[PDB]
């Protein structure tokens, strides 16, 4: 699902004709993209909530 | 503990043993000791490169065999041995425990293990002077190893069996690349298939204890530890220490190479292997060969680095990659120690101190730095892009320098010069920042094939961490599949330049 | 030998009110056997953090928070926005 | 014990050679003292030559050294005495005190070739002492247990920051502190002795804040070695019997190098040609190996490296940093600024000045802190050049932050009440850390510039500033 | 935590090595020697009729 | 190096200004002396001072020695003062 979104806004924003001088519509992009990267990050870096005692212990 | 006692009865019953059987089968009385080199008599049939144990408890071994006296190297300090004292022989070649135990585990170049995390479990016990491998048993350097470095590392490559040199001044990032690398191999030896995974052994010679606490602190905070071996003699033992553990390194690099399995060593700071060299050759009365070094460093450095190599399947296909690590001075790349090693190795990576004070963080010289695996024991998708860049990086420096000498048709009118100016900005990298393979291409890709000349140079390195933003973000296609295919085709390279001119604009 | 008894019972004396049977400490002054499990037990509280980390404070932070149900406001405001953006286009 | 004796059998220049009777040979790194008229000389063993003879090298000059003449094997390395009653008095690389205030009343003598920890036993923890000057333990904060240093000329008042160093560390710390004369000009050493006791730190008739060990370099060279090992025996004698992180003063790394190479040289060593010096690898890694951090104490060295005219010759000095763990330069411009402390922030940088190692807060108030300066800097460029007008408010704001902090930086020393009258002040790591901090976000900047000149802390901050606009203005 | 259990082991090792270097003290004190004596000189005996 | 390592501060000399013309060949950049001010009659210590930085100036920015007529009036007077020094 993030695959079109990402591939719909990068071409919107390069194929910007009468949708120049912005100030927020860039904010909220930068926005989703450290949101994206956050999750990301979450993803590869997910810590075991249960504790590993068949190995740990 | 339950443990100690029970070990204890164990060995002590052996002593017994030992001391019960044959005698000891043979003794000497120490004649001279000092700087780590002791005279003894006695010991008529002793071995060559034969352990010796002193009463005191101090290690040796036998680099020479006088009529009468022997020349016995102490493997520790000097002061517990005294005159008189009884040395008693091992009855073996010097060896040191090898196996899949030492994974994890800090040792001494006797193998003892000094990191304190309890015994080592060894499969056996290799000699710590092994021949190297024939003309047969090595094969052509095909399989890469990923530096993940971004630099010149990448397009001229290392590959799986090279002993690629890494020369330069004292902090200028030799280590840094090191421990880039080890880092870096983390990915592919996380894994499963064994045929990809370089288990790493550090050789941190001439260290101070500090240096290698740090080190091995960073290799544990990265989780490198798990598949790196710290066997190393730091600069408080004695030089013998010093001149043993690189060897014993190699043996442990063999161990890991006969068994089918890939290694990768780094021999840092050779140079006080050599001066240790030195410091046993000067009281054990051999005579300097030039420049106040014994003649015998060439062939000490031929044997030890000559181990490193990428055996046949014959052999089980096993990888000794290595990486020795000189620390010259001043630059000066044609002194003795430097002319042997650069003549012992297939190529060498330059790191002059000019470059690390000016801002290049790897500081590596493009010119002088070369490689025998020139577009060859690489991915391939990077093999293909810059499979002759550093030629053309060479030519651009050397027209930089005709640039300057003469106004003419030259500086940013020149495309070889605005290229080579933007490719030598892109080979950048910070340290504690291993990069895949996969998020390499492109940025050579484009400055390769002149897609960089409305860049600008101060804005390249935005534009290396935008262009990599926006592979990992909304062009990963053609990134995992260069990832997963380790090279790139004509579908991949239509669709890196699609990118490529497609993000030019930004 | 002499030695073979005497180190086994040595190792097997000391250490048995030393550690592990935790009761008396005979070869030296200083006792380990409240020292370990007593008062080494805050010496890692002491090393890491205390109360904090060590406990794992369930620390509920406060949810996040959105555009307080703005009205047609915000609307209207970013249209006029939007519009004196382009008026210069 | 048995009488151990030996015979004078040659002397090589500094070098003496004894011959001993059958197991009666001491082992290297064993004193031999030798009664002369001119005092007592001892000599420890290096080189074991055979035929119960065991080559040594003297700590004092061999004059009217014979052949025949007897030599008493102390039984160990060269005991030096330690405690309390060594602080505040000379004593040589052999151990008896040269200051002429009568015997030394150890109760103990340790040898200094004390056997090194072990690998196990070598604490990575990387954790940052608080030393009392805002300074030194924000900008580049002293690693404890490590490898710090100073690098100034002369004339910046490196002298008179070692005495605030070992002053504060005797306060905050509690701890005694120990400085080092391997290759001491004597002229300078009884500058430094002198310039000592005028602060009064080491208050003779009272209690001693630094045990000042001192070997002369017109002794042999074996002297000039072995004056860092006595000085480190006498700072591990203190941290093993005081709850104290005492620091360790060395005045020179390259002249104890320097030592050990002719050291070497003449016990039968040698360097290679054109110059270079790769001999020094044990007994520098010797060195660096006493200097660690232990379960009760910590010895944390002084580099206090001088600059030999921005050129630093032999391997060990060269490129110091690698040695270095937080680097402490003494600038002159500074000093010509009229900043008491002439720690240059921006050059004073520290390999624990880390997130994870000092404080999530103290990296981050040292990187605003740095950057401002470099700002302020970068700024003060086209200030000179193109006036104040050509700057803009933002840099406004950073500007004068920026020369806030810097003026800030000036804080008085508890030694300097006598060189120049102020009152000494000890701050605290967290007071330091808010102060900085205040000063950063721009709630002190109606605060006068003034004010944060000769202060230390932001109480002291704002009593100036109402000082200032109380009596001025 | 496991940290903490390596450094109490290890504290418990020298602890061991302290116990163990004070009975040897104690060892070099009491009449210990004429037994051992006996019984190594045998042990001596028995090793040169084994080979 | 040993030498100067010993003595407390060295005073340079070198042929080639005793070559151009300058026989006391003396060169501040690499002499000083570290007990000198205090050593020093008060008199020229108290002038000497502004000899230093004015000869350090003109010395630094004698690289550009037919150059200072158009490069800045502030080098001009200072190669002026160096070399009336
Ligand atoms: N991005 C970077 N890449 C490489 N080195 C860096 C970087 N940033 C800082 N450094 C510093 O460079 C030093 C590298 O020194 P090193 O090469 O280990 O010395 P040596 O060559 O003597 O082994 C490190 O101490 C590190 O602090
Ligand atoms: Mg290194």
């Amino acid at each position: 699902a993030k695959s079109a979104a990402n591939k719909l806004d990068w071409a919107k924003v390069i194929s910007s004709l009468r949708i120049t001088g912005s100030t927020a519509t860039q904010l909220s992009s930068f926005k989703k993209r450290n949101d994206e990267a956050r999750r990301q990050l979450l993803e590869l870096q997910s810590q075991p909530t249960e504790v590993d005692f068949s190995h740990y212990r | 503990k339950a443990q100690p006692t029970e070990v204890s009865s164990i060995l002590e019953e052996r002593i017994k043993g030992v001391s019960d059987e044959a005698n000891l089968n043979e003794t000497g009385r120490v004649l001279a000791v000092g700087d780590g080199i002791a005279r003894v008599f006695g010991l008529n049939n002793i071995q060559a490169e034969e352990l010796v144990e002193f009463s005191s408890g101090v290690k040796g071994m036998a680099l020479n065999l006088e009529p009468g006296q022997v020349g016995i190297v102490l493997f520790g300090s000097d002061r517990l041995v005294k005159e008189g004292e009884l040395v008693k022989r091992t009855g073996n070649i010097v060896d040191v425990p090898v196996g899949p135990g030492l994974l994890g585990r800090v040792v001494d170049a006797l193998g003892n293990p000094i990191d304190g995390k309890g015994p080592i479990d060894a499969a056996g016990r290799s000699r710590a002077q092994v021949k190297a491998p024939g003309i047969l048993p090595r094969r052509s350097v095909h399989e890469p190893v990923q530096t993940g470095l971004k630099a010149v590392d990448a397009l001229v490559p290392i590959g799986r069996g090279q002993r690629e040199l890494i020369i330069g001044d004292r902090q200028t990032g030799k280590t840094a690349v090191a421990l880039d690398t080890i880092l870096n191999q983390k990915r592919w030896n996380n894994g499963s298939d064994e045929s990809k995974k370089l288990y790493c052994v550090y050789v941190a010679v001439g260290q101070k204890r500090s240096t290698v606490a740090q080190l091995v602190q960073t290799l544990e905070q990265h989780d490198a530890m798990k598949y790196s071996i710290i066997v190393a003699a730091t600069a408080s033992e004695a030089a013998p220490l010093q001149y043993l553990a690189p060897f014993t390194a190699a043996s442990i690099g063999e161990w890991f190479r006969d068994n089918g399995k890939h290694a990768l060593i780094v021999y840092d700071d050779l140079s006080k292997q050599a001066v240790a060299y030195r410091q046993l050759s000067l009281l054990l009365r051999r005579p300097p060969g030039r420049e106040a070094y014994p003649g015998d460093v060439f062939y000490l450095h031929s044997r030890l680095l000559e181990r490193a190599a990428k055996l046949s399947e014959k052999e089980g296909s096993g990888s000794l990659t290595a990486l020795p690590v000189i620390e010259t001075q001043g630059g000066d790349v044609s002194a003795y120690i430097p002319t042997n090693v650069i003549s012992i190795t297939d190529g060498q990576i330059f790191l002059e101190a000019e470059l690390f004070y000016k801002g290049i963080r790897p500081a590596i010289n493009v010119g002088l730095s070369v490689s025998r695996v020139g577009s060859a024991a690489q991915v391939k998708a990077l093999k293909q892009v810059a499979g002759s860049l550093k030629l053309f990086l060479a030519q651009y420096r050397e027209v930089a320098a005709f640039a300057q000498f003469g106004s003419d048709l030259d500086a940013s009118t020149k495309q070889t010069l605005v290229r080579g100016e933007r490719l030598t900005q892109l080979l950048k990298q910070n340290q504690y920042s291993p990069l895949a393979t996969e998020e390499q291409v492109p940025l050579i890709y484009a400055g390769v094939n002149g897609h960089l000349d409305g860049i600008e140079l101060s804005r390249i390195g935005e534009f290396e961490s935008s262009f990599l933003s926006y592979l990992k973000s909304n062009h990963n296609e053609l990134l995992t599949e260069i990832r997963e295919k380790g090279e790139l085709s004509k579908e991949l390279l239509a669709s890196l330049k699609s990118a490529t001119e497609s993000f030019v604009a930004t | 030998q002499d030695l073979y008894l005497r180190e086994l019972k040595d190792t097997k004396l000391a250490p048995s009110t030393l550690q592990d049977a935790e009761g008396n400490v005979k070869p030296w002054n200083p006792p380990q056997k409240p020292n370990l499990p007593e008062l080494e037990l805050q010496g890692p509280e002491a090393l890491k953090a205390y109360t904090e980390q060590n406990v794992e404070t369930a620390h509920v932070a406060k949810e996040s928070e959105e555009g307080e149900s703005e009205p047609i406001e915000e609307d209207w405001l970013v249209l006029d926005d939007a519009e004196e953006t382009k008026e210069s286009h | 014990s048995t009488p151990i004796t030996g015979k004078v059998t040659a002397v090589i220049g500094a070098i003496v050679d004894v011959h001993f009777e059958q197991s009666e040979l001491p082992a290297i790194l064993n004193a031999l003292e030798i009664k002369t008229p001119q005092g007592k000389l001892v000599l420890e063993v290096a080189q074991h030559l055979g035929e119960n003879t065991v080559r040594t090298i003297a700590m004092d000059g061999t004059e009217g050294l014979v052949r025949g003449e007897k030599v008493l094997d102390t039984g160990g390395p060269i005991s030096v005495p330690v405690g309390r009653e060594t602080l505040g008095r000379i004593i040589n690389v052999i151990g008896e005190p040269i200051d002429e205030r009568g015997p030394i009343k150890s109760k103990l003598r340790k040898p200094i070739h004390a056997d090194p920890p072990s690998f196990a036993e070598q604490s990575t923890s990387a954790e940052i002492l608080e030393t009392g000057i805002k300074v030194v333990d924000l900008l580049a904060p002293y690693a404890r247990g490590g490898k710090i240093g100073l690098f100034g000329g002369a004339g910046v008042g490196k002298t008179v920051f070692i005495q605030e160093l070992i002053n504060n560390i005797a306060k905050a710390h509690g701890g005694f502190s120990v400085f080092t004369g391997v290759g001491e000009r004597t002229r300078e050493g009884n500058d430094l002795y002198r310039e000592m006791k005028e602060t009064g730190v080491i208050n003779l008739e009272g209690e001693s804040k630094v045990a000042l060990v001192f070997g002369q370099m017109n002794e042999p060279p074996g002297a000039r070695a072995r004056v860092a090992l006595t000085g480190l025996t006498i700072a591990e004698y203190f941290r093993d019997e005081e709850g104290q992180d005492v620091l360790l003063f060395i005045d020179n790394i390259f002249r104890f190098t320097q030592a050990g190479s002719e050291v070497s040289a003449l016990l039968g060593r040698i360097p290679s040609a054109v110059g270079y010096q790769p001999t020094l690898a044990t007994d520098m890694g010797l060195l660096q190996e006493r200097i660690t951090t232990t379960k009760k104490g910590s010895v944390t060295s002084v580099q206090a490296v001088y600059v030999p005219a921005d050129d630093l010759t032999d391997p060990a000095p060269a490129t110091t940093f690698a040695h270095l763990d937080a680097t402490t330069v003494l600038s002159r411009g500074i000093s010509e600024l009229g900043i008491y402390p002439a720690v240059d922030p921006l050059d004073s940088k520290s390999r624990l000045l880390d997130a994870a190692v000092v404080g999530q807060e103290h990296y981050d108030v040292a990187s605003k802190v740095q950057e401002t300066l470099q700002t302020y800097k970068s700024l003060q460029d086209i200030i000179a050049i193109l006036g104040m007008d050509e700057l803009s408010e933002q840099d406004k704001l950073t500007v004068e932050r920026a020369r806030k902090i810097q003026r800030f930086l000036s804080q008085p020393f508890a030694v300097a009440e006598v060189f120049t009258g102020i009152p000494g002040k000890l701050v605290r790591l967290k007071d330091t850390v808010a102060s900085f901090k205040a000063v950063l976000e721009g709630k002190y900047d109606n605060i006068p510039e003034h004010a944060f000149y000769m202060v230390g802390g932001i109480e002291d901050v704002v009593a100036k500033a109402e000082k200032l606009a109380a009596e001025a203005n | 935590w496991v940290r903490y259990e390596a450094s109490l082991r290890q504290l418990e090792q020298r602890q061991l090595a302290k116990s163990v270097v004070s009975r040897v003290q104690s060892e070099l004190g009491n009449p210990k020697f004429q037994e051992k004596v006996l019984q190594q000189s045998i042990s001596e005996i028995e090793q040169l009729l084994s080979k």
